[PDB]
């Protein structure tokens, strides 16, 4: 689980990997179920004000 | 050794300079040229020169150069910022909920990192806004044979720096996350350009009289022969060796761009304040990945599968482990924080007492007598050209501190007494210029019969 | 992982890296191994074998 | 300890640094002449 | 101190080599007043820079020749004292 | 395990702390040795 954008990317992903994570403990790329393709997350904007 | 046993290096008995410190006195290096391995030697402090003392001999300078030396300052460093809730508790607010039982420990945090992000904007304010107009060169250049193109903004290049502050940020170099942000500085580099440029002209055009008021055009010729009546050289050394001295500081002037570079760690100073920051911030972001303990350190994870009445001591481990990583990170940019604005003091009182005025401080704008010193801006810090004048070559003369005349003791108005073994001088102290004595460089006091090694000359009264 | 070599006879020096084919839920315990090789039939005596 | 990430690492990159700069204190404070001056052999100061 | 995880570590620069520092420090004063600091050392006698010193205050050099042998005898004497002071006061060294 | 390393870092703060007292005093050392030592300070009560 998790909130960002979802994007088009182009990071092969090799057959075996089903997950990518970031330098920390999150995701950063996924594989989509039912229809297997690779998925970019880029997280939705935020600031201060 | 002293500091351990130390395999691997052949110990060498000669000595060099140290490049690699290993402690109580013995430093290491890659030999290359007699040994292709490592060698370890006791360092040397410097070559040995005994000086010729004597009770009567002087060496006074019969050339000098001028010497422009680079001084490199940090001012600021990034106003970053971090949020509490989101750093730690991002978007839950089953965690925000027990984050918010700390009481006020991260409206703390959040304060004090504002503080250092002002504090930033006054660094770089108090060192470079002390003009209170922006000054400009003329359009002609007739500075006597002085080239300053190597200092001032070229028009030609898209934003208004000058080769060698181009050259700076050229050399020196410098992403989204969760709570982390970056704040712009007030001041952009242009407007900072902009500022130098001011006070370079305001230099170049007015000598120090722009920091003290009106700004008054002088000659530059004139006022760098003030400069020299400065450090205790007539101008008349000036204006007949003028010349030669442009030529001079143009050459050391030229040499300056080629010396930035060619020699790489020069602007290490400059880079080392971009390259803590950035750790500190990739350590803070790494203990994110920390579990403290937790079953799991990711925080939806053992959130969407614990129900609340036994998640809660799941997060509340996490929870207090990020917050203590981040009162640390805070602290130590409190620490750095206290050591910049210690630097950007320093380059604010040097801005002020080697740019705007001419400075009796020895080795505190440079080594050598100082003349005159140009800013020129660096990315997060400052960078002095500092020119000084440095005797060059010299010759042994005898000396006496006084001559007898029909029972008088004279003693110089100006300068020292001076020989070449026939006929006795008089010279000011810093470049050897003879003049016969005459009642009119020196004065009288006492008789012959009291100071100590004191010489028979005669002296001319130009009335007769 | 399968590289194309020339090389004379041994391993080469290039880097390359291995990458997963499958992860076999065997769940035996594996102490000594043997390698299967491919071997031709040059001749038959009668009982040899 | 390995559970709490880089806290040591942190504390010994700390203590390296206050321990690097103690020698620049130092060299600083009296590596100011390039070459070592000597005193000659016979002290006539004139008095001093 | 230095059991369990403490360790000392030497200094890089041995006090043989401080006290040569200083020792050259002094001496390129002594022998060439403030000039070693700038560029070349420029030999000069000290009671001559001891005067061009005193001009740097605004006292007349004829002062120095004029009572050389009492400034010197003045300058020893606290010099002297330094010693004594030292060696007779604790806490001065405090700091 | 969290307690010594709480006073761990209690010891380098403190230490990083009196570190820079330690520099401030050895950057006013060094400007002594130039401005009273390698010149003559006109500057009234800085070199005693
Ligand atoms: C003063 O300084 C400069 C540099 O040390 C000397 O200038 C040189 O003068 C000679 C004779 O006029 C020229 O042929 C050279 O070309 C000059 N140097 C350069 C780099 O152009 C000058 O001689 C010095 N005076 C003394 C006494 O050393
Ligand atoms: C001012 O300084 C610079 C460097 O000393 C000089 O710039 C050179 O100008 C000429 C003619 O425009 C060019 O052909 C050169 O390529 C420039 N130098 C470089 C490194 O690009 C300029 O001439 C100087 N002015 C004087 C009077 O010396
Ligand atoms: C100044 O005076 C002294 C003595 O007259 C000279 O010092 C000598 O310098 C050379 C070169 O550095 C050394 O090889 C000698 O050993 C020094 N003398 C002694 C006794 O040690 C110096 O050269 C003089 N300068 C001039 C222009 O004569
Ligand atoms: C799920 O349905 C889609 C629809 O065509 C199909 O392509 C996919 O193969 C199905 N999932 C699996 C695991 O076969
Ligand atoms: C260093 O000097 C000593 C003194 O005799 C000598 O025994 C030794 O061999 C020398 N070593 C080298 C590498 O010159
Ligand atoms: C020193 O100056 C005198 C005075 O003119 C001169 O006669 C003498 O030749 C000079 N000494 C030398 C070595 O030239
Ligand atoms: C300098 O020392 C010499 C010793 O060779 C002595 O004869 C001379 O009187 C001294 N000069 C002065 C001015 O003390
Ligand atoms: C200087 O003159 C006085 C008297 O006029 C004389 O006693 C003394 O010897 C002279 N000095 C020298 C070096 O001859």
């Amino acid at each position: 689980t998790g909130t960002g954008v979802l994007t088009e990317s182009n990071k092969k992903f090799l057959p075996f990997q089903q997950f990518g994570r970031d330098i920390a403990d999150t995701t950063d790329a996924v594989r989509d179920p039912q229809t297997l393709e690779i998925l970019d997350i880029t997280p939705c904007s935020f600031g201060g004000v | 050794t002293r500091a351990g046993c130390l395999i691997g290096a052949e110990h060498v008995n000669n000595s060099y300079e140290c490049d690699i410190p290993i402690g109580a006195g013995i430093c290491a290096s890659y030999q290359t040229q007699t040994s292709q391995s490592i060698i370890a030697y006791t360092m040397s402090l410097g070559a040995e020169n005994s000086v010729a003392y004597s009770n009567n001999s002087i060496a006074i300078p019969t050339n000098f150069t001028i010497s422009v030396t680079t001084e490199i300052l940090p001012v600021s460093m990034t106003k970053t910022s971090v949020d509490c809730t989101m750093y730690i508790c991002g978007d839950s607010t089953e965690c925000s909920n027990l984050l918010l039982q700390y009481g006020s420990f991260c409206t703390q945090l959040n304060r004090a990192l504002t503080g250092i992000a002002v504090e930033q904007d006054k660094n770089t304010q108090e060192v470079f806004a002390q003009v209170k107009q922006i000054y400009k060169t003329p359009p002609i250049k007739d500075f006597g044979g002085f080239n300053f193109s190597q200092i001032l903004p070229d028009p030609s290049k898209p934003s208004k720096r000058s080769p060698i502050e181009d050259l700076l940020f050229n050399k020196v170099t410098l992403q989204k996350f969760n709570g982390l942000t970056v704040l712009p500085p007030l001041l952009t580099d242009e407007m900072i350009a902009q500022y130098t440029s001011a006070l370079l002209a305001g230099t170049i055009t007015s000598g120090w009289t722009f920091g003290a008021g009106p700004a008054l055009q002088i000659p530059f010729p004139m006022q760098m022969a003030y400069r020299f009546n400065g450090i205790g050289v007539t101008q008349n050394v000036l204006y007949e060796n003028q010349k030669l001295i442009a030529n001079q500081f143009n050459s050391a002037i030229g040499k300056i761009q080629d010396s930035l570079s060619s020699t790489p760690s020069a602007l290490g100073k400059l880079q080392d304040v971009v390259n803590q920051n950035a750790q500190a911030l990739n350590t803070l972001v790494k203990q994110l990945s920390s579990n403290f303990g937790a079953i799991s350190s990711v925080l939806n994870d053992i959130l969407s599968r614990l129900d609340p009445p036994e998640a809660e001591v799941q997060i509340d481990r996490l929870i207090t482990g990020r917050l203590q990583s981040l009162q640390t990170y805070v602290t130590q940019q409190l620490i750095r924080a206290a050591e910049i604005r210690a630097s950007a003091n320093l380059a604010a009182t040097k801005m002020s007492e080697c740019v705007l005025g001419q400075s009796k401080r020895v080795d505190f704008c440079g080594k050598g007598y100082h003349l005159m010193s140009f800013p020129q801006s660096a990315p997060h810090g400052v960078v002095f050209l500092h020119v000084t004048y440095v005797p060059a070559q010299e010759k042994n003369f005898t000396t006496a501190p006084a001559i007898c005349h029909d029972g008088k003791a004279h003693f110089p108005r100006e300068g020292v007494f001076v020989s070449n073994g026939t006929h006795w001088f008089v010279t000011q102290r810093n470049f050897y210029e003879p003049q016969i004595i005459t009642t009119d460089n020196t004065f009288v006091s006492g008789n012959c019969d009291v100071v100590i090694g004191i010489v028979n000359n005669t002296v001319y009264d130009p009335l007769q | 992982k399968h590289t194309p070599i020339n090389l004379v006879r041994d391993l080469p020096q290039g880097f390359s890296a291995l990458e997963p084919l499958v992860d076999l839920p065997i769940g035996i315990n594996i102490t000594r191994f043997q390698t299967l090789l491919a071997l031709h039939r040059s001749y038959l005596t009668p009982g040899d074998s």
